[PDB]
């Protein structure tokens, strides 16, 4: 099945990545507290509910927390700066907090669930969310000979997460906190702050990479360039 | 809030 590609806002970053994230691979976006992850991911969630001509993919969205990070009034400003009714986009959101590790494994097996029920309606869901895929992992998992089970449960989440993508022609895209330890994404994206109150953008080990970096900023609809 | 919600009746709860 073709690849679709969701807009992030920024034609800097779309660029880098090659028209925009991709379905049927998982996009990790990773960098330190306030390189832009969350944002983008925000974002993300308005772009894919546009038609493809405007970068979206009339999808729905999943989105699993770890932390408390999800801001409905953040998803409504940035629909009502770009043209669309801001309630109508957050009706085409589901969303859930998962409370530990385990929790957050089942809510991938229950997202499946909607996926389904959604796949051949005309806003079949296009993005799954994962923000912060690692943090409870990291808590609960955590002393001498913790790093083995660790990066085997990781490793197991996703693999769920990547078959969710395929099977369902789904964008997984999941954000991390900043090697050594193991890493599973598609592709991986390093942000951090530039000057002006810039964001930039650079790929990691993707060597069908045109080289470059992408420079981006936060406004009131999200990511934009 | 142990499961899925929709992102509408999320920002009704939380309020």
């Amino acid at each position: 099945a073709t690849i679709g590609r969701i807009s992030t806002g920024s034609k800097s970053l779309d660029k880098l990545l090659g028209g925009g994230i991709e379905t049927q691979a998982i996009t990790e976006v990773f960098g330190e507290f306030g390189s832009g992850k969350t944002q983008l991911a925000h974002t993300l969630a308005v772009m894919v509910q546009l038609p493809p001509e405007e970068g979206g993919l009339n999808g729905s969205v999943m989105w699993i927390d770890t932390e408390n990070t999800f801001r409905p009034e953040r998803i409504r400003e940035i629909a009502q700066n770009r043209g669309l009714d801001p309630d109508e986009v957050l009706k085409h959101i589901a969303y859930a907090r998962a409370f530990n590790s385990n929790h957050q494994m089942l809510l991938v097996q229950q997202a499946e669930d909607m996926i389904k029920e959604l796949l051949n309606t005309d806003r079949p869901v296009k993005l799954l969310i994962v923000d912060s895929l690692t943090s409870h992992f990291r808590s609960e998992y955590i002393g001498r000979g913790a790093l083995a089970e660790r990066q085997q449960k990781l490793a197991k989440h996703l693999a769920d997460l990547h078959r969710l993508a395929n099977l369902y022609d789904i964008a997984v895209f999941v954000t991390n906190q900043v090697h050594i330890l193991a890493h599973s994404a598609t592709l991986r994206v390093y942000l951090r702050k530039g000057k002006g109150g810039k964001r930039i953008a650079r790929l990691i080990d993707a060597p069908h990479l045109p080289e470059g970096e992408a420079v981006f900023s936060i406004t009131e609809k999200g990511i934009e360039d | 809030l142990g499961t899925f919600m929709r992102a509408d009746e999320y920002l009704k709860k939380r309020a």
